[PDB]
C-alpha cells in the first residue's frame, strides 16, 4: 500500500529509505549487451561515529558514538546515475544527480558539536569482476567528493569570508595580523571519502536492491580555521535499477 | 571569574527581594 | 467544614501575605517554570541555531557572554511555528541546539503574565475595590504578547520573536526598523508620545505634589515624616498646586479635580502603549510605516531626497546585513 | 463600474460609504446642541 | 616606516581615502589625484572591477 | 532642469531615425508602465530575474535590439529571450498572451509607444538609478 | 602560505575576460547572442583546455558557431577553481542587484 | 462634483438638529 | 447618574429605547455592507486581479460562487450589484425601525407586551431570547449549506484545472473529521480550525453547527439555568455584554489568523497569496529560472551547507530552502502537483513544471502581503511605484485591532459588572472599608 504525502507528513517517515521484504533474496541478472541505470539510490544513516584524538604517543583513539542534534534531516535520496558494465564483468555506478548531501551536526561526549557534510557527491562505486547477477553477496566499493561544509559566500560572525566579506579583523584595527592569518584567510577544502555498499536483499522481479552501507569522510574544518575530524557513518540503503 | 561575579550579584538581588517582602517595616495605621 | 471548601477559602483568602487566588493557581507554577528555565538557560545553555542555518549563536554566560550580550536565543527557523516541547525531541541535546528553552519560557511566561492580570482583578474584588487596575496592566501585557507571540505568528517563525536578552532586544529593534520602518509608523509615534508624556506627567505630578507639601516637619528631618500611613487629611495643598500650575500656563490648562487628574495620568501612557503594542501587532502582518522613498522629484524627474530617503539608506544597510547567511533569493519576504 | 443605467450615480456612490462615520459626528453636534447633558 | 606611495599598473599615483574620526571601521578606497576611484579592496568579489589584483597596485 | 524635447527624443528604430515624445506621452507611458509592468520592473530591474534589467545598454545588446521604440513595441507583442532564441509569451505579459495576462487586453498600439517611450526616457533622467537596484535608492 | 584563492584569481585573465571554466553564467549577458542558450551550453560542457574548445560543443548549429567565433576574444580559460564551481555557484552565485 | 453630493449629505445631519432646536423639540 | 460620555449606559433599563439603538445600529452595518459593495463595484476593473484593487467585499461574494467562472475570472458583475443594492435598501427599513423605537416608540417595553419586554435578572426570559437568536444563527449557517448544495455551489480554488465554481454533493458528516479539527493543535503544521482545506469539510461543519445551534435554541427556550450556572455567573445587562465582548474578541483573533493563513475559504485568486504562499512562490520562481539555465537544483549546496533550493524539514520532507524553510506547511493548488510521498518530488520538478505554475509563482511572489501604510507595495526599503497593500494585511490588521479592543472592553465591563453586582463600583464606603476590618498582614 503506497502512502500519500498527507500520510507521511510529520511522521519522520519521509527521512527513511524504502525497505525491501525479508523474502527478497533473489538475484538480478546483468546482460552486458544492455545498459542500466540506478533510478533512485536512497541512503539513510543510523549511526554517526567520530574518531577521537588520543593526544599521547602510539595509541590511536577509536571511533566514539555521538548524538544527532539536527533531527530527521539526514538521508540522501533521489540519487541516480549510470550503472556501467566493464570489460571484466564488474559493475560501476557513476553518480549523476540527486539530493546527495545533508549537513549533519552530532555532539560528542563533553559537548563538542561536530558538523559534517554527509555526502556521496560524484560517487563512483564498483563491484568485483564477473558479476553477471546482483545477489545478496554483492559489494560495491567506491569513493566520492567531500566539498567544504560552507561554500564560498559564507560570512563568519565578524563578516570575514572567501568570495565575500572582510579580509581582516576590523574590530582590532592595529592588532598584529600574523596571529590571525588562519582565521582571516578562508580556504575551500575538497577531500575524498570512501563508501562500502553491501547488498543484503534483492527483488529479482523489480530490480530493487537494499542493504547496508559504511562510509568514511572528514568533518567540517570551518574554512581552514581548525582541523577536521574523521567520521564513520553507518546505515541502510535502497536502490532501484532500470534498463537504461 | 566574571561568570561567578555576575551570578553572585544576581543572587544577592534575589535574597534582597526575600527580605524586602517578608522582613519589611510593617506599615501601621495613624 | 468540608475539605474542598477549606481549600477554596485558603486559595481566596485575603489574609495570605501574598494573595493566591484562582488565577494564582495557574500563575504560580507557570512563572516558576519560566523563571527556573530562564535562569539556567541564561547561565549554562549551549549555543542555539536560531536561524536554522546550522550557525549556532552563543547566548549564555558560561559560553563567553556577559550580562549585556547574553540571551536565551529564539528557537530554530527550521521549526517555524511548530510546537517543540521537550518530549518532541530525541534528546535534551537536540532540544538545546534547536532553541527548545525559548519556547518553554515564553509560553509559561505569557500564561503566567495573563494570570497575573486576572489576579489583579481578583484581589480587587476580594478587597471591595474598583476593578480596572488590570486594564492598565493590559498595556504592558499586550506589548509582551506582540513581540513574543503575535509577531512570530505573522512572520511564520518564533526565530523572529524577540530574544530574551539585552543585545538580543536591540537586534530585534534594528531588524524591525529595516523591514517595517517602524519609526515612520503612526502607532509607534503614539507609543513614544505615550511614553515621553508618561515620563513628563510623572515628573510634573510628582513635582506639583512635592511643591505643595504642607509644612509638618523641621529642617532637620525628612519632610516624608509629615505624612503618617492612614491619616485622613491630605498631605498637600491642591489649590496651591493648581494656583501655581494654572499661572505657569493658564488657569484652564490645569486640573483642580484630583480624580480627573489621576484618571488622566492613567489614561495617557496606557492608551499610548496600547497603540504601540498594536503597532507591533499590525506590522506582524506587514502593514508597515509610511513610505516616502522618492516622493519628491523635480520638473525633470530627478529624485530630490528628503530626510525620509536618508532613513531609507540606513534601513538598507540594516537590510543587506542582517542574517547575512540566511537568504538565498533576492527578496526577504518574511 | 456600475451598470450603465445607473452610471449617473457614480459621484454619489463614491461618497456613500463614509455616511456611517457621519452618524458618529452627528452624535456630537446633538450633544453640543443640548450642552453635553 | 616611511611614506607609502601607491601606484596602479599604469604608473598613476593613487591615494588612500583616509578614515574619518566618526568611523570605527572604513573601507580601503584608492583614488587618483582628481578623486576618481581607481582601486579598492572589494567586499563582494564576483563583480569586482577595482581589485588590487586587477589594477596592479 | 526640466523635461525638455532633447530628453524626450528617443530612437525609433535601428536605422537611426528618432522620435520626440510629448510630455503627455511620457506621463502616460509612466502611468501605463506602473499599471502593467511595475510589479516586476519597478525602477527598471526585473524582480523575478534580476540578471536582465531595462537599462538602455542592456536593451541594446539584446537580440532583436530593443533599445528603440520598434524593438520595444515588438517585444510587448512577441517577447523573446535575450538571444531571441525562443518566444516567451506564455510566461511574460504581451498582446500575444493577453488571454493569460488580462492586464494587456485593453492596451492600444498608442499605449505601447508610450510604455516603450517611458522605458527609453527614464535612464536619461535617473541615470544609474534606473535598473541599478537598491544600491542607488 | 594562506592565500585567498578568489582574490588570487582576480589577478589572472579571470579578472578581465569571461572565464569559460569559472565565471558565473550571468556574465554572458555582456555580449550579444550568448544568453541564455549558448551560455547554458557553455557552462554545462565546461571545463575547456582552450577557448577554441567551445566550437566543438556537440549540437552547435552553424549560427551558434558564428556567434562563438565573434566572441572568442572575450573568452579565456584558467584552471578550474573549486571555490567558484562548487555549490552550483556558476548558475547562482548569490548576487542579484 | 462629488463634493456637491457630500455637501447635501453632510448638511442633512446638522439640519435635523437645527430644525428641532429652532422648533424647541425633544433634543 | 451617568455623565454624557457614558450616555448610552442610560439605556440599560429602557428596553424600548435600547431596542431602537440596536436596530438603528444594525441599520448602519447593513448600510455599510451595501454602500461599500457598490463603491467597490463602481471602482472595479475586471482586467485587474481583485487584490490589486483594494477589494474586501467583492471577494467575499465571489467566494460564494457569484459572478465568477473558471480560474476566478469575473464573468458577470450583476450579482455584485444586487448584493449591494439589497443591503443598502434594507438599511432604510432597519434605520426606520431604529429611530422610531429610539425616539417615538414606547420608552420601555415590559408594560406594552409581556413577550417583548424583558428584565435582565429574569434568567428564563434571557435564555429564551438566547434560544431565539441561536435558532436564527442555525438557520443562517444552513443558508450556506443550501447555497453550496442546491443553489450553484461555491468557488473551489482546489478544483481541477485552475479552480472553478463547484456544487458540493458529499458534505463531510463524519464527526471524527468535523470535530477532529476542533482538537488539532493551533501550532505550525496543525493550525486548528484554520487548516480546513476543502469545501466538503466546510459545508459539513456548517450542517453540524446549524443543527447544534437549533438544538441549543430549542434547549434554551425549554429550560432555565441550573443551580451551578446560577451560582457561577453575574446576571445583569452589563455582565451579559461583557460575555459577548469576550466572545467577539476571541472570534476576531481567529478570523485574523484565518485570512492570514487559509487560502481555501479565502482563495488567493481573490485575496492575493498568503505570506507563506508568496515566500514559497519566490523559492519556486528561482528554482525554475535556475534549472532552465542548467542548474541541478537537487544537488546544489548553499552557503550554509544546506541545500540552496531544496532541503529537508525536521521530520524529513523535501522542502524549499532559504528562509522559506519556515513556511513548509504551506499548501496551495499551484504547488501540490509537485508533492510526492516525501515532499517535493525531484523528478516532477525536473520534468513536470507547467507554464501556468511558472506564471502563478511569479505573480504571487510579486504580490506578497507586504506594503506601507500609504500603499507602497513591497518591503519597507522599496521606492514608490506600485500602489498595493494585500487585502490579507488590511483584513488581518484591522481585525486584530478590533479583537484587542473588545478584549479590553470585556475586561472593563466584566470587572464593572462584578463590582456593580456586589455594590462597590462607585467607590469604597468610608464608614465600612473592608481592609480596615481585616487583620494586618504583618
Ligand atoms: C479561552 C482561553 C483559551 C486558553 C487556551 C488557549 C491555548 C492556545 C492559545 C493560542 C496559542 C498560540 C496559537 C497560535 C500559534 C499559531 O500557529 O497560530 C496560528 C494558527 C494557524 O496555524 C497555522 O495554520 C496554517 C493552516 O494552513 C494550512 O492550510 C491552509 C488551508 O487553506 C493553507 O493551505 C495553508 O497553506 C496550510 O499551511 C498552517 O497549518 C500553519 O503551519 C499554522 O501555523 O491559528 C490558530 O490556530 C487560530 C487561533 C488564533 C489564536 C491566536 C490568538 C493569539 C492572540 C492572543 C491575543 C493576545 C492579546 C493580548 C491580551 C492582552
Ligand atoms: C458591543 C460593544 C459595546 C457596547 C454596546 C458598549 C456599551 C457601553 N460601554 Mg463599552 N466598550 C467597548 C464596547 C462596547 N461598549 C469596547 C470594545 C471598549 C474598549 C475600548 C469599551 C470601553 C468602555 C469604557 C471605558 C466605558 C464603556 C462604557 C459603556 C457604556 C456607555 C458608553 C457610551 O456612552 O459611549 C459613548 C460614546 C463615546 C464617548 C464615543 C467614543 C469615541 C471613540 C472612542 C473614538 C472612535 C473614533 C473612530 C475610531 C474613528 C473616528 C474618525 C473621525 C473621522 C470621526 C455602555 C453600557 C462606559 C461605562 O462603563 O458605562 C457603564 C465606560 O466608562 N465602554
Ligand atoms: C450607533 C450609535 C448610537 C446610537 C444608535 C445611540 C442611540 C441612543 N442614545 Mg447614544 N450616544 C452615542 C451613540 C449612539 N447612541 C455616542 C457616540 C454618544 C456620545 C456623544 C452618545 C451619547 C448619548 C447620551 C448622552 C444620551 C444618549 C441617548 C440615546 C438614546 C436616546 C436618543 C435621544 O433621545 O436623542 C434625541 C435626539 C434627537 C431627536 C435628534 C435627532 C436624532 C435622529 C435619530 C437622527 C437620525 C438621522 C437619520 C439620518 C434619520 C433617518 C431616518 C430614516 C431611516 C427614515 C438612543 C437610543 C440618551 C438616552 O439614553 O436617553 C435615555 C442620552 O441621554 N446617547
Ligand atoms: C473594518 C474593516 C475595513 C478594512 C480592512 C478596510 C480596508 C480597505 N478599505 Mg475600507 N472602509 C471601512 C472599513 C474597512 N476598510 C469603513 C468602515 C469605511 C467607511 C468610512 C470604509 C471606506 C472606504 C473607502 C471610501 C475606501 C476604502 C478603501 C480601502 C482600502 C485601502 C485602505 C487605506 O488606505 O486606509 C488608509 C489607512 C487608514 C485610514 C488608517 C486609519 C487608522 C484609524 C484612524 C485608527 C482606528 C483605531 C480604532 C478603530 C482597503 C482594502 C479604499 C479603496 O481601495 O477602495 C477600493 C477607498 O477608497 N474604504
Ligand atoms: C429585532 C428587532 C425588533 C424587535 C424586537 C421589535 C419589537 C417590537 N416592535 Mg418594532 N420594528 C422593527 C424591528 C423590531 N421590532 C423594524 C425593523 C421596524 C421597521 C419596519 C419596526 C417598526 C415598528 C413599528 C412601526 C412599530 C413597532 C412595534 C413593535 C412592538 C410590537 C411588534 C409586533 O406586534 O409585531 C407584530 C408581529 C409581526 C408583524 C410578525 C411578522 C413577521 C416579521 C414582520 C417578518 C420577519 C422577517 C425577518 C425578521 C427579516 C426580513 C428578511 C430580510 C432578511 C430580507 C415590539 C415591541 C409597534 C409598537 O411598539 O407600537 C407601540 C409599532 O407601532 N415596530
Ligand atoms: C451563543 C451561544 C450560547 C450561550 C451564550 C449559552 C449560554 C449558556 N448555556 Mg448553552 N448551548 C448552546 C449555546 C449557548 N449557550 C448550544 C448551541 C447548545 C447545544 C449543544 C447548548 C447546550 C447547553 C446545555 C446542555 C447547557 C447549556 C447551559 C448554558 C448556561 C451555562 C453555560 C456555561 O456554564 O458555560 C460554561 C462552560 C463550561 C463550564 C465548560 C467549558 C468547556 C469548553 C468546551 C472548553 C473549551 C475551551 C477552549 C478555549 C475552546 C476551544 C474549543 C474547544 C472545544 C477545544 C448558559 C446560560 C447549561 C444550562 O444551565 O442550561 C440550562 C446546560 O446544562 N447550554
Ligand atoms: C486573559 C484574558 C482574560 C482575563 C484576564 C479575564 C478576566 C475575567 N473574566 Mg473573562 N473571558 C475571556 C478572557 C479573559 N477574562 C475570554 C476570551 C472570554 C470569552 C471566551 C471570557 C469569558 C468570560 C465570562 C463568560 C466570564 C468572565 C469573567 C471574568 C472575570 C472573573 C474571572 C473569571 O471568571 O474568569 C474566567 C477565565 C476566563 C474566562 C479565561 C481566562 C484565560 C486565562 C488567562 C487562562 C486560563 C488557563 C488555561 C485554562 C490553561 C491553558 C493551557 C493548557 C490548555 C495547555 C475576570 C474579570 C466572569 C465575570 O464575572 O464576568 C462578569 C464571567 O462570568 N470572562
Ligand atoms: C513579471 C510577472 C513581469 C511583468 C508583469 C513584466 N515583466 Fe518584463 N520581464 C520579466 C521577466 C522574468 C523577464 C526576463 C525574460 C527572459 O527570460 O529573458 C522580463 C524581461 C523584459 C524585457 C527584456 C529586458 C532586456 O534586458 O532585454 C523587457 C523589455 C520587458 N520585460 C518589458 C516589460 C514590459 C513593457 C512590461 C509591462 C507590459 C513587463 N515587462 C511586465 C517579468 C515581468
Ligand atoms: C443612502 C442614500 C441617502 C441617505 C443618506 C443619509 C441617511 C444621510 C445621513 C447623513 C448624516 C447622518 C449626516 C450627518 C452629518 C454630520 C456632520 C456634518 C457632523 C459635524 C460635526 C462636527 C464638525 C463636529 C464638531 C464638534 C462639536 C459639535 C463638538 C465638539 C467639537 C467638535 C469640533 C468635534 C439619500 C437620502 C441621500 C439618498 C441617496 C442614498
Ligand atoms: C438614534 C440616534 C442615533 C442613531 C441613528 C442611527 C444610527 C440611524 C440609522 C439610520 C439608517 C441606518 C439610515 C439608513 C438610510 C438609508 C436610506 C435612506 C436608503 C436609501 C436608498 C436609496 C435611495 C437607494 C437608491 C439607489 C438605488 C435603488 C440603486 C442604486 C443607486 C442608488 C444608491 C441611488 C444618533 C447616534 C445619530 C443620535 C442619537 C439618536
Ligand atoms: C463550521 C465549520 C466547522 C465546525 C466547527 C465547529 C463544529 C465548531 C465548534 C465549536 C464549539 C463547540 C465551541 C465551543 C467553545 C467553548 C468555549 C469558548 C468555552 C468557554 C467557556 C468559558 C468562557 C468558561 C468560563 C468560566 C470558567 C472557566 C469558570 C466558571 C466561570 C466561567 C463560566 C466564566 C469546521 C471547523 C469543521 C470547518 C469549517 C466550518
Ligand atoms: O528579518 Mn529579514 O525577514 Ca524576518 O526573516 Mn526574513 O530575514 Mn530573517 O529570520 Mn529573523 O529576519
Ligand atoms: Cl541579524
Ligand atoms: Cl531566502
Ligand atoms: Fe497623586
Amino acid at each position: 500500500q503506497t502512502l500519500t504525502y498527507d500520510d507521511i507528513v510529520g511522521t519522520g517517515l519521509a527521512n527513511k529509505c524504502p525497505t525491501l521484504d525479508d523474502t527478497a533474496r533473489g538475484a538480478y541478472p546483468i546482460d552486458s549487451s544492455q545498459t542500466y541505470r540506478i533510478a533512485r539510490l536512497c541512503l539513510q544513516p543510523t549511526t554517526f561515529l567520530v574518531k577521537e584524538e588520543p593526544k599521547n604517543k602510539r595509541q590511536e583513539a577509536e571511533f566514539v558514538p555521538t548524538k544527532l542534534v539536527t533531527r530527521e534531516t539526514t538521508s540522501l535520496d533521489q540519487i541516480q546515475g549510470e550503472l556501467k558494465v566493464n570489460s571484466d564483468g564488474s559493475l560501476t555506478f557513476v553518480e549523476e544527480d540527486g539530493i546527495d548531501f545533508q549537513p549533519v551536526t552530532v555532539q560528542m561526549a563533553g559537548g563538542e558539536r561536530i558538523p559534517l557534510l554527509f555526502t556521496v557527491k560524484n560517487l563512483v562505486a564498483s563491484t568485483q569482476p564477473n558479476v553477471t547477477s546482483i545477489t545478496t553477496s554483492t559489494d560495491f566499493k567506491g569513493e566520492f567528493n567531500v566539498p567544504s561544509y560552507r561554500t564560498a559566500n559564507f560570512l563568519d560572525p565578524k563578516g570575514r569570508g572567501l568570495a565575500s566579506g572582510y579580509d581582516s579583523a576590523i574590530a582590532l584595527p592595529q592588532a598584529k595580523e600574523e596571529e590571525l592569518a588562519r582565521a582571516n584567510v578562508k580556504r575551500f577544502s575538497l577531500t575524498k571519502g570512501q563508501i562500502s555498499l553491501n547488498v543484503a536483499k534483492v527483488d529479482g522481479r523489480t530490480g530493487e536492491i537494499a542493504g547496508t552501507f559504511e562510509s568514511e569522510q572528514l568533518s567540517d574544518d570551518d574554512m581552514g580555521a581548525h582541523e577536521p575530524h574523521e567520521v564513520k557513518i553507518q546505515g541502510v540503503f535502497y536502490a532501484s535499477i532500470e534498463p537504461a | 571569574m566574571e561568570t561567578i561575579t555576575y551570578v553572585f550579584i544576581f543572587a544577592c538581588i534575589i535574597a534582597l527581594f526575600f527580605f524586602a517582602i517578608f522582613f519589611r517595616e510593617p506599615p501601621r495605621i495613624t | 467544614a468540608n475539605l474542598w471548601e477549606r481549600f477554596c477559602n485558603w486559595v481566596t483568602s485575603t489574609d495570605n501575605r501574598l494573595y493566591v487566588g484562582w488565577f494564582g493557581v495557574i500563575m504560580i507554577p507557570t512563572l516558576l517554570a519560566a523563571t527556573i528555565c530562564f535562569v539556567i538557560a541564561f547561565i549554562a545553555a549551549p549555543p542555539v541555531d536560531i536561524d536554522g542555518i546550522r550557525e549556532p549563536v552563543s547566548g549564555s554566560l558560561l559560553y563567553g557572554n556577559n550580562i549585556i550580550t547574553g540571551a536565551v536565543v529564539p528557537s530554530s527557523n527550521a521549526i517555524g511555528l511548530h510546537f517543540y516541547p521537550i518530549w518532541e525531541a530525541a534528546s535534551l541535546d537536540e532540544w538545546l541546539y534547536n532553541g527548545g528553552p525559548y519556547q518553554l519560557i515564553i509560553f509559561h511566561f505569557l500564561l503566567g503574565a495573563s494570570c497575573y492580570m486576572g489576579r489583579q482583578w481578583e484581589l480587587s474584588y476580594r478587597l471591595g475595590m474598583r476593578p480596572w487596575i488590570c486594564v492598565a496592566y493590559s498595556a504592558p501585557l499586550a506589548s509582551a504578547f506582540a513581540v513574543f507571540l503575535i509577531y512570530p505568528i505573522g512572520q511564520g517563525s518564533f526565530s523572529d520573536g524577540m530574544p530574551l536578552g539585552i543585545s538580543g532586544t536591540f537586534n530585534f529593534m534594528i531588524v524591525f526598523q529595516a523591514e517595517h520602518n517602524i519609526l515612520m509608523h503612526p502607532f509607534h509615534q503614539l507609543g513614544v508620545a505615550g511614553v515621553f508624556g508618561g515620563a513628563l506627567f510623572c515628573a510634573m505630578h510628582g513635582s506639583l505634589v512635592t511643591s505643595s507639601l504642607i509644612r509638618e516637619t523641621t529642617e532637620t528631618e525628612s519632610a516624608n515624616y509629615g505624612y503618617k500611613f492612614g491619616q485622613e487629611e491630605e498631605t498637600y495643598n491642591i489649590v496651591a498646586a493648581h494656583g501655581y500650575f494654572g499661572r505657569l500656563i493658564f488657569q484652564y490648562a490645569s486640573f483642580n479635580n484630583s480624580r480627573s487628574l489621576h484618571f488622566f495620568l492613567a489614561a495617557w501612557p496606557v492608551v499610548g502603549v496600547w497603540f504601540t503594542a498594536l503597532g507591533i501587532s499590525t506590522m506582524a502582518f506587514n502593514l508597515n510605516g509610511f513610505n516616502f522613498n522618492h516622493s519628491v522629484i523635480d520638473a525633470k524627474g530627478n529624485v530630490i531626497n528628503t530626510w525620509a530617503d536618508i532613513i531609507n539608506r540606513a534601513n538598507l544597510g540594516m537590510e543587506v546585513m542582517h542574517e547575512r547567511n540566511a537568504h538565498n533569493f533576492p527578496l526577504d519576504l518574511a | 463600474k456600475l451598470p450603465e443605467a445607473y452610471a449617473i450615480f457614480d459621484p454619489l456612490v463614491d461618497v456613500l460609504p463614509v455616511i456611517p462615520v457621519l452618524f458618529l459626528a452627528l452624535a456630537f453636534v446633538w450633544q453640543a446642541a443640548v450642552g453635553f447633558r | 616606516k616611511g611614506h607609502a606611495v601607491f601606484r596602479n599598473k599604469e604608473g598613476e599615483e593613487l591615494f588612500v581615502r583616509r578614515m574619518p574620526a566618526f568611523f570605527e571601521s572604513f573601507p580601503v578606497i584608492l583614488t587618483d589625484k582628481n578623486g576618481v576611484v581607481k582601486a579598492d579592496i572589494p567586499f563582494r568579489r564576483a563583480e569586482s572591477k577595482y581589485s588590487f589584483e586587477q589594477q596592479g597596485v | 532642469a526640466e523635461l525638455t524635447p532633447e530628453v524626450l527624443t528617443v530612437p525609433l528604430n535601428s536605422e537611426g531615425k528618432t522620435i520626440t515624445l510629448t510630455e503627455k506621452q511620457y506621463l502616460e507611458g509612466k502611468r501605463l508602465f506602473q499599471y502593467a509592468c511595475a510589479s516586476c520592473h519597478v525602477g527598471g530591474i526585473t524582480k523575478t530575474n534580476p540578471s536582465l534589467d531595462l537599462r538602455t545598454e542592456t536593451l541594446a545588446l539584446a537580440t532583436p535590439p530593443r533599445d528603440n521604440i520598434e524593438g520595444l513595441v515588438d517585444y510587448m507583442k512577441n517577447p523573446t529571450t535575450y538571444d531571441g532564441e525562443q518566444e516567451i509569451a506564455e510566461v511574460h505579459p504581451s498582446l500575444r498572451s493577453a488571454d493569460i495576462f488580462p492586464k494587456m487586453r485593453n492596451l492600444t498600439e498608442k499605449d505601447l509607444v508610450a510604455i516603450a517611450g517611458h522605458i527609453l526616457v527614464e535612464p536619461k533622467i535617473l541615470g544609474d538609478k534606473w535598473g541599478g537596484g537598491k544600491v542607488y535608492y | 602560505e594562506l592565500v585567498n584563492v578568489v582574490d588570487e584569481k582576480l589577478g589572472t585573465a579571470y579578472g578581465e575576460k569571461i572565464d569559460l571554466n569559472n565565471t558565473n553564467i550571468a556574465a554572458f549577458i555582456q555580449y550579444r547572442g550568448l544568453y541564455p542558450t549558448l551560455a547554458k551550453l557553455i557552462v554545462k560542457n565546461a571545463p575547456y583546455e582552450s577557448v577554441e574548445d567551445v566550437l566543438n560543443i556537440p549540437g552547435l548549429t552553424e549560427r551558434q558557431k558564428q556567434i562563438l567565433r565573434e566572441n572568442l576574444e572575450h573568452f579565456t580559460v584558467t584552471e578550474v577553481e573549486t571555490a567558484l564551481v562548487e555549490g552550483g555557484d556558476r548558475y547562482n552565485n548569490g548576487l542579484y542587484k | 462634483a462629488q463634493l456637491t453630493m457630500i455637501a447635501m449629505i453632510g448638511i442633512a445631519g446638522p439640519m435635523i438638529i437645527f430644525l428641532l432646536a429652532v422648533r424647541r423639540g425633544n433634543l | 447618574g451617568f455623565a454624557w460620555w457614558a450616555g448610552n449606559a442610560r439605556l440599560i433599563n429602557l428596553s424600548g429605547k435600547l431596542l431602537g439603538a440596536h436596530v438603528a445600529h444594525a441599520g448602519l452595518i447593513v448600510f455599510w455592507a451595501g454602500a461599500m459593495t457598490l463603491f467597490e463595484l463602481a471602482h472595479f476593473i475586471p482586467e485587474k486581479p481583485m487584490y490589486e484593487q483594494g477589494l474586501i467585499l467583492i471577494p467575499h461574494i465571489a467566494t460564494l460562487g457569484w459572478g465568477v467562472g473558471p480560474g476566478g475570472e469575473v464573468v458577470d458583475t450583476f450579482p455584485f450589484f444586487v448584493v449591494g443594492v439589497v443591503h443598502l435598501i434594507s438599511s432604510a427599513v432597519l434605520g426606520f425601525g431604529g429611530v422610531y423605537h429610539a425616539i417615538r416608540g414606547p420608552e420601555t417595553l415590559e408594560e406594552y407586551s409581556s413577550f417583548f419586554g424583558y428584565d435582565w435578572k429574569d434568567k428564563n426570559k434571557m435564555t429564551t431570547i438566547l434560544g431565539f437568536h441561536l435558532i436564527v444563527l442555525g438557520i443562517g449557517a444552513l443558508l450556506l449549506v443550501a447555497k453550496a448544495m442546491f443553489f450553484g455551489g461555491l468557488y473551489d480554488t482546489w478544483a481541477p484545472g485552475g479552480g472553478d465554481v463547484r456544487v458540493i454533493t458529499n458534505p463531510t458528516l463524519d464527526p471524527r473529521v468535523i470535530f477532529g479539527y476542533l482538537l488539532k493543535s493551533p501550532f505550525g503544521g496543525e493550525g486548528w480550525i484554520v487548516s480546513v482545506n476543502n469545501l466538503e469539510d466546510v459545508v459539513g461543519g456548517h450542517i453540524w453547527i446549524g443543527l447544534i445551534c437549533i438544538a441549543g435554541g430549542i434547549w434554551h427556550i425549554l429550560t432555565t439555568p441550573f443551580g451551578w450556572a446560577r451560582r457561577a455567573f453575574i446576571w445583569s445587562g452589563e455582565a451579559y455584554l461583557s460575555y459577548s465582548l469576550g466572545a467577539l474578541s476571541m472570534m476576531g483573533f481567529i478570523a485574523t489568523c484565518f485570512v492570514w493563513f487559509n487560502n481555501t475559504v479565502y482563495p488567493s485568486e481573490f485575496y492575493g497569496p498568503t505570506g507563506p504562499e508568496a515566500s514559497q512562490a519566490q523559492a519556486m520562481t528561482f528554482l525554475i529560472r535556475d534549472q532552465k539555465l542548467g542548474a541541478n537544483v537537487g544537488s546544489a549546496q548553499g552557503p550554509t551547507g544546506l541545500g540552496k533550493y531544496l532541503m529537508r524539514s525536521p521530520t524529513g520532507e523535501i522542502i524549499f530552502g532559504g528562509e522559506t524553510m519556515r513556511f513548509w506547511d504551506f499548501r496551495g493548488p499551484w504547488l501540490e502537483p509537485l508533492r510526492g510521498p516525501n515532499g517535493l518530488d525531484l523528478n516532477k520538478i525536473k520534468n513536470d513544471i507547467q507554464p501556468w505554475q511558472e506564471r502563478r509563482a511569479a505573480e504571487y511572489m510579486t504580490h506578497a502581503p507586504l506594503g506601507s501604510l500609504n500603499s507602497v507595495g513591497g518591503v519597507a526599503t522599496e521606492i514608490n511605484s506600485v500602489n498595493f497593500v494585500s487585502p490579507r494585511s488590511w483584513l488581518a490588521t484591522s481585525h486584530f485591532v478590533l479583537a484587542f479592543f473588545f478584549l479590553v472592553g470585556h475586561l472593563w465591563h466584566a470587572g464593572r459588572a462584578r463590582a456593580a453586582a456586589a455594590g462597590f463600583e462607585k467607590g469604597i464606603d468610608r464608614e465600612s472599608e473592608p481592609v480596615l476590618s481585616m487583620p494586618s498582614l504583618d
